[PDB]
């Protein structure tokens, strides 16, 4: 039976049955969006509680968002980026690659494995939210692992394949079930329940206690931004805005930043490229710049490649040592994530500009909120986790890949 | 070319011209597929070559070896004869 059959299995059982388990699920902003089109809609008419009522009443016991998953991903990576960027002041190397997405880490499993260490080693939003509830929450709730299903809804096939995984288990499933946005609408269809005529429901905090999905209001501007962000802040002490990618002439779907990061005044980041100076990817050094009167810094080299048929053609010019980057973020959707193949398929060729617009409202857009600043992350982050890259960061939020492929 | 677009929902012989991904061909008239980037990105919209010959250079990972199996990206490759290509299935390639 498939995956997502099975998660209907789970759910038939009365709440009270003796062999039923607590079925939570994560669904991620990018399915919700794209989700009103499944029932004839238009993207982004569903609301986000809508969405959680709906699937509430599907059966589920817990309703989680993978924002939560994410503000956890942003800490970690942003902490693993910035420690490459200070080991290599002081003297994983570089560039450094994001690990987000399914796709492209298969082709550097199976196709570059010699790009492992180059490539960060924390695990996916939906990954680490997963593991956490299995965990954190099950010891806090107080039940057993083996007695917790989690369903999560991707907009994207290759996550099934994401969490099955085989050492993604826990302490025989992190992640059980992954159900897709067609699938998803489907099920709601079947069952006559229509999203558009359900009143705004509510999320679950994953922290186990308050009241709402565990995220502030405002927007992280994704996981790469957001990671690029904490560690821009905490190098320079400056604030960082909306990062606005331009296309690299030459190459189609790829998209090229450069951050000028200055070192802030007091901090030993100051201190690194004052008291020095001087794998199949070797680093340039790193664009750096400085004044006339000794004070200077770094612009960091950031790209987007939109596609695993663009990782090909991009890859081949970071080896000729043609395009330097530091920090590359590979996808495998055409634009963005709001274009997986487990998105409903409208009558459109520009049908993912429209969902990645609907992604946040005006507000949510103009309100920046970054995952340093949330109350839950930061006690996740005292009570259980420690520290960022800690022991237990590594053994849930981090992963290792597989020469040869899974 | 007439190209046998082999669907779920049965097939599709339409005309394809060879200055023109099939893919674009394919939604124009009238088929289940998913288009945005045509410039090699997803690969969930990599068709079956079953017989005949199709021309692909700019691809992913999908090379030669998967070509020659039946195993080409309908976004960036056009029909270089007619024949019968089969559509939704990235499975196969994994
Ligand atoms: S982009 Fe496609 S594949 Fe990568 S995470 Fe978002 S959905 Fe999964
Ligand atoms: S349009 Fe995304 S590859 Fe067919």
């Amino acid at each position: 039976l498939s995956h997502v059959q099975q998660a209907l299995a789970e759910l038939a059982k009365p709440k009270d049955d003796p062999t039923r388990k607590h079925v939570c699920v994560q669904v991620a902003p990018a399915v919700r969006v794209a989700i009103a089109e499944t029932l004839g809609l238009a993207p982004g008419a569903t609301t986000p509680k809508q969405l959680a009522e709906g699937l509430r009443r599907l059966g589920f016991d817990e309703v989680f968002d993978t924002l939560f998953g994410a503000d956890l991903t942003i800490m970690e990576e942003g902490s693993e980026l910035l420690h490459r960027l200070t080991e290599h002041l002081e003297a994983e190397p570089l560039p450094m690659f994001t690990s987000c997405c399914p796709g492209w880490i298969a082709m550097l499993e199976k196709s570059y494995p010699d790009l492992i260490p180059y490539v960060s080693s924390c695990k996916s939003p939906q990954m680490m939210l997963a593991a956490m509830v299995k965990s954190y929450l099950a010891e806090k709730k107080g039940i057993a692992p083996k007695d917790m299903v989690m369903v999560s809804i991707m907009p994207c096939t290759r996550k099934q394949s994401e969490a099955d995984r085989d050492w993604f288990c826990v302490d025989t499933r992190q992640l059980d079930h992954v159900i897709t946005t067609v699938e998803l609408g489907n099920i709601f269809k079947e069952r006559g329940i229509n999203l558009a005529e359900l009143p705004e429901g509510e999320w679950d905090n994953p922290m186990g206690v308050g009241s709402g999905a565990g995220v502030l209001f405002g927007t992280t501007g994704g996981v790469m931004e957001a990671a690029l962000r904490t560690a821009y802040e905490l190098f320079t002490g400056t604030p960082l805005p909306r990062l606005s990618l331009s296309e690299v002439r030459g190459m189609d779907g790829i998209k090229e930043t450069n951050i000028t990061m200055v070192p802030a005044p007091g901090s030993k980041f100051e201190e690194l490229l004052k008291h020095r100076a001087a794998g199949p990817l070797a680093w340039d050094g790193g664009a750096g710049f400085t004044s006339e009167d000794g004070r200077g810094g770094i612009t960091l080299r950031v790209a987007v490649a939109n596609g695993l048929g663009n990782a090909k053609k991009l890859i081949t010019k970071m080896q000729a040592g043609e395009a330097k980057y530091d920090f590359v973020e590979i996808m495998a959707c055409p634009a963005g994530c709001v274009g997986g193949g487990g998105q409903p398929r409208s009558t459109d060729k520009a049908i993912t500009q429209k969902r990645q617009a609907a992604l946040y409202n005006l507000d949510e857009k103009s309100t920046l909120r970054r995952s340093h600043e949330n109350p839950s992350i930061r006690e996740l982050y005292d009570t259980y986790l420690g520290e960022p890259l800690g022991h237990k960061a590594h053994e849930l939020l981090h992963t290792h890949y597989v020469a040869g492929g899974v | 070319y007439k190209v046998t677009l082999k669907t779920p929902s049965g097939d599709k012989t339409i005309e394809c011209p060879a200055d023109t991904y099939i893919l674009d061909a394919a939604e124009e008239a009238g088929l289940d597929l998913p288009y945005s980037c045509r410039a090699g990105a997803c690969s969930s919209c990599a068709g079956k070559v079953a017989a005949g010959t199709v021309d692909q250079s700019d691809q992913s990972f999908l090379d030669d070896a998967q070509m020659g199996n039946g195993f080409v990206l309908t976004c960036v490759a056009y029909p270089t004869s007619d024949c019968t290509i089969q559509t939704h299935q990235e499975e196969a390639l994994y």
